């Protein structure tokens, strides 16, 4: 409460237990690599706090995502939003299996 | 062969293979195992 930043920057998404202490500067993990990379010289703080009433329900929920395969890592601070199907192999193939 | 195996040993006598005389091309290395933990400590793994 005693310092002044020229510009603050909120990202927000919910996220699975083991991935809030996943997401850190200088980690590894299905997200920290291909989902959310926190540059190392990061300055800021991480909060993160139990939400079992707006992300449940009986029958279940799954509106909630994430990206577990990438061509490559994903850079400090970039969304790479897109549906394409991974290469395995050789193939062109578009199309699940 | 080794990311193949079926009977990958107990930890308490830990399996020990040497690779020498060959190419590594680690995309092999990646393909085999949807990865959970690829901490690299001496080596980052992109620079592998
Ligand atoms: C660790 O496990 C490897 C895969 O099973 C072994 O490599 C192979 O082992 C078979 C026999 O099971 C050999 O016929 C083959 O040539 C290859 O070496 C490896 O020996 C094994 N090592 C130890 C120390 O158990
Ligand atoms: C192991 O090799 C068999 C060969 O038929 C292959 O079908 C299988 O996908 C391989 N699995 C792993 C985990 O290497």
């Amino acid at each position: 409460n005693d310092l002044c930043f020229t510009n603050v920057y909120a990202d927000s998404f919910v996220i699975k237990g083991n991935e809030v202490s996943q997401i850190a500067p200088g980690q590894t993990g299905n997200i920290a690599d291909y989902n959310y990379k926190l540059p190392d010289d990061f300055t800021g703080c991480v909060i993160a706090w139990n939400s079992n009433k707006l992300d449940s329900k009986h029958s279940g929920n799954y509106d909630y995502w994430y990206r577990s395969f990438r061509k490559s890592k994903l850079k400090p601070f970039e969304r790479d939003i897109s549906t394409e199907i991974y290469q395995a192999g050789n193939k062109p193939c578009k199309g699940k299996g | 062969e080794v990311f193949n195996a079926t009977r990958f040993a107990s930890v308490y006598a830990w399996n020990r293979t040497r690779i020498s005389n060959c190419v590594a091309d680690y995309s092999v290395l990646y393909n085999f195992a949807p990865f959970f933990a690829f901490k690299c400590y001496g080596v980052s793994p992109t620079k592998l």
